[PDB]
RNA sequence: CGUAAGCCCAAGGGUUCCUACGCAAUGGUCGUCAGCGUAGGGUUAGGCGGGACCUAAGGUGAAGCCGAAAGGCGUAGCCGAA
RNA sequence: UAGCGGGCGUGGAUCCCUGGAUGUCCGAAUGGGGGAACCCGGCCGGCGGGAACGCCGGUCACCGCGCUUUUUGCGCGGGGGGAACCUGGGGAACUGAAACAUCUCAGUACCCAGAGGAGAGGAAAGAGAAAUCGACUCCCUGAGUAGCGGCGAGCGAAAGGGGACCAGCCUAAACCGUCCGGCUUGUCCGGGCGGGGUCGUGGGGCCCUCGGACACCGAAUCCCCAGCCUAGCCGAAGCUGUUGGGAAGCAGCGCCAGAGAGGGUGAAAGCCCCGUAGGCGAAAGGUGGGGGGAUAGGUGAGGGUACCCGAGUACCCCGUGGUUCGUGGAGCCAUGGGGGAAUCUGGGCGGACCACCGCCUAAGGCUAAGUACUCCGGGUGACCGAUAGCGCACCAGUACCGUGAGGGAAAGGUGAAAAGAACCCCGGGAGGGGAGUGAAAUAGAGCCUGAAACCGUGGGCUUACAAGCAGUCACGGCCCCGCAAGGGGUUGUGGCGUGCCUAUUGAAGCAUGAGCCGGCGACUCACGGUCGUGGGCGAGCUUAAGCCGUUGAGGCGGAGGCGUAGGGAAACCGAG
């Protein structure tokens, strides 16, 4: 419901602070709760070794999730903002003086 | 009482002069660009306030 | 809200252009007889002062 | 102790029962123990009890009779017990 | 909110919006019963081998209105809720009068009944004094005036003037007919229907003559549509450096604006995000007199007749209520017992009563709006900040208490992020101690910021021949900063000294209240007065409701108030 932010399902940029300026993969956006995951937030997480789902000493971790609005959208260009537009067949959203967005699928 | 505010308070800023009476405007249109270039016409500068 | 103004007040006594409550002399319904024309002559009216002040602020609203 | 402090019934309480694990809190101290926490489990009916049987004081309540109202009384009928 | 886990989607899902289906047992409860959420039966279709027993579906409550062959069914409606507000029938007491009866609180609280986005009210048998008015209701006004009153406490009108919205109608009667019923056939006693008719310088009826029409007016009712809310969609501008865990901050150079409201983003931004102003959108649903079509409907002038115009009525008595009227010289309005009429020379009324003069047509029923309320949807706040604010921010009408009615809490903050601590070590665990997580673990999990009492580890000073509201003055020593000269903490001695509050004639009192600390907790406001003051005007001064406007914008509005003369109880006179 109305729940249209920004971030979607390409690839793109960081603008925050702890690897600001840094870019990461496909984003796997989850959820309401503003989180988006390119690569930025990696940790070492705990986890106790216990034998089954960790080894002799379990300690590993990856990917750690992020606030959205912490990230940006980038067009061959540099980093600029996004906008829409109908084709009148569907919605595309391009880039600030740009063209095109995450409708590389026939878009 | 405060009609003699109203005319006291013009009377006062009149007492220095601050109040312009231009017939109508350069910047006729509705853009905030033509009536900054205006501003500068007036030398309003960016200082400056607008009961406008 | 709204004083209540007092009806008994008015109806007895009337302050003067000079808030000065003035009115009723006492004593002549059961007198007589033995009554000097003197007193009844001087029975006419009186004048009132002092506590009449607080008598001033009984009628309030539409003076009189 | 043993006309009980032992053993049945009944109203009551609502899973305290059995079994395993376990003590940080509940036992006027402890506590490896429990009417304590926790999980799996246990309550079987044509003849016992009770209804698809009966009435009791009483309740109820078409009709009736009455009351400013809400209601009050109330016949037949229906509910009512260990 | 995860977790053993297994599906799901651009052949467009979760998701919100509308419409339908679906909804077991209770609850007015409705087959009947009943200790609500359970039990039992009839009656048509069916299910199982299925008559034995079972289930499922349909259907079975009374109340009212109209029909129907009174017989039997159908027919439209009824029952319960609701935060406040509303109409009616009931209705107090404290308390005010410094006591108490009249009076008062008060026709308020509550009891009940009923109607709804409203109610009730509502077409004058009125008003009031001018030959002036013209449905009902709300705000201002008049006015705390007119009066009511143990003439006490106090209670408190209507007309008029200003705005608000603005609506006016239909039956019974006389006339005439159609069906049915009875009947002392009779120019016939009633019920239904049918046209007829609705008024106050009187209307209606009948005959009759002026002349009566294609017309004039137009609904409150049904339809058409713009519109309004139930999903939404668009939406203008940024980049390097730099300290910092963190940049948005600071530096440099811009950009946008009909949009620099605000929230968020690891700090404090119009340009990173959701937004902003600005401007568009509904298949279905609701809503809709905002704008439109039509239907039911409504429009005359004269002459005589004397047919009609709301009956247990109007009026009279008795016993009342209401109005400001407490019985007053006591009317008007409505009504409980009895007495008991007229249709326009009948009549009710202008406050006993009468002459007169004006006003109004009762004894039948409907009517939007202007007003009110706040469960609810939005906005907004010189509103609150987890003892405050709804009683509750949080798992509250929940724990708990109570037979029941009912009472009624306590409890919010880790961090930007869970990264919420793997390993080892002591340890039975409980909890710690290195490591590691982050800016910070002084953020370690009821953890932000942790104050006060409160217990305690260590250190400095002094205390075992002393009699004390616990301090103050000075001297002195002991311990620590200071360049010196000065400062600090402590206490050996001695000069001195009856805690605090409240309450008193008077307290240290053997009067009074406080264990300690923490939070809360007590001179407000609205209206009318009276006085002083800072002001504007000033022989005048100022508007109330409301119209228009504005989003934190004012103006318009002279109705009304105080002022100019007072004196007398009054007529009435007048600087007297």
């Amino acid at each position: 419901r109305v729940k249209m932010h920004v971030k979607k399902g390409d690839t793109v940029l960081v603008a925050s602070g702890k690897y600001k300026g840094r870019v990461g993969k496909v984003k796997e956006v989850l959820p309401k709760k503003y989180a988006v995951i390119v690569e930025g937030v990696n940790i070492v997480k705990k986890a106790v070794r216990v034998s089954p789902k960790y080894p002799q000493g379990g300690f590993i971790e990856k990917e750690a999730p992020l606030h959205a609005s912490k990230v940006r959208p980038i067009c061959p260009a540099c980093g600029k903002p996004t906008r829409v537009r109908k084709k009148f067949l569907e919605n595309g959203k391009k880039i600030r003086v740009c063209a095109k967005c995450g409708g590389a699928l026939d878009t | 009482v405060r009609k003699k505010g109203l005319a006291m308070a013009v009377a006062d800023r009149a007492r220095e002069g601050k109040l312009l009476l231009v017939e109508a405007f350069a910047g006729v249109n509705g853009k905030t660009k033509e009536f900054l270039a205006w501003a500068k016409e007036a030398g309003l500068d960016g200082s400056e306030s607008v009961l406008l | 809200p709204k004083m209540k103004t007092h009806k008994g007040a008015k109806k007895r006594v009337k302050i003067t252009a000079s808030g000065k409550v003035v009115a009723m002399k006492t004593g002549k319904r059961h007198l007589n007889w033995q009554k000097s024309g003197k007193e009844i002559r001087q029975k006419g009216r009186k004048f009132v002062l002092a506590k009449p002040e607080a008598e001033r602020i009984k009628l309030l609203l539409p003076y009189e």
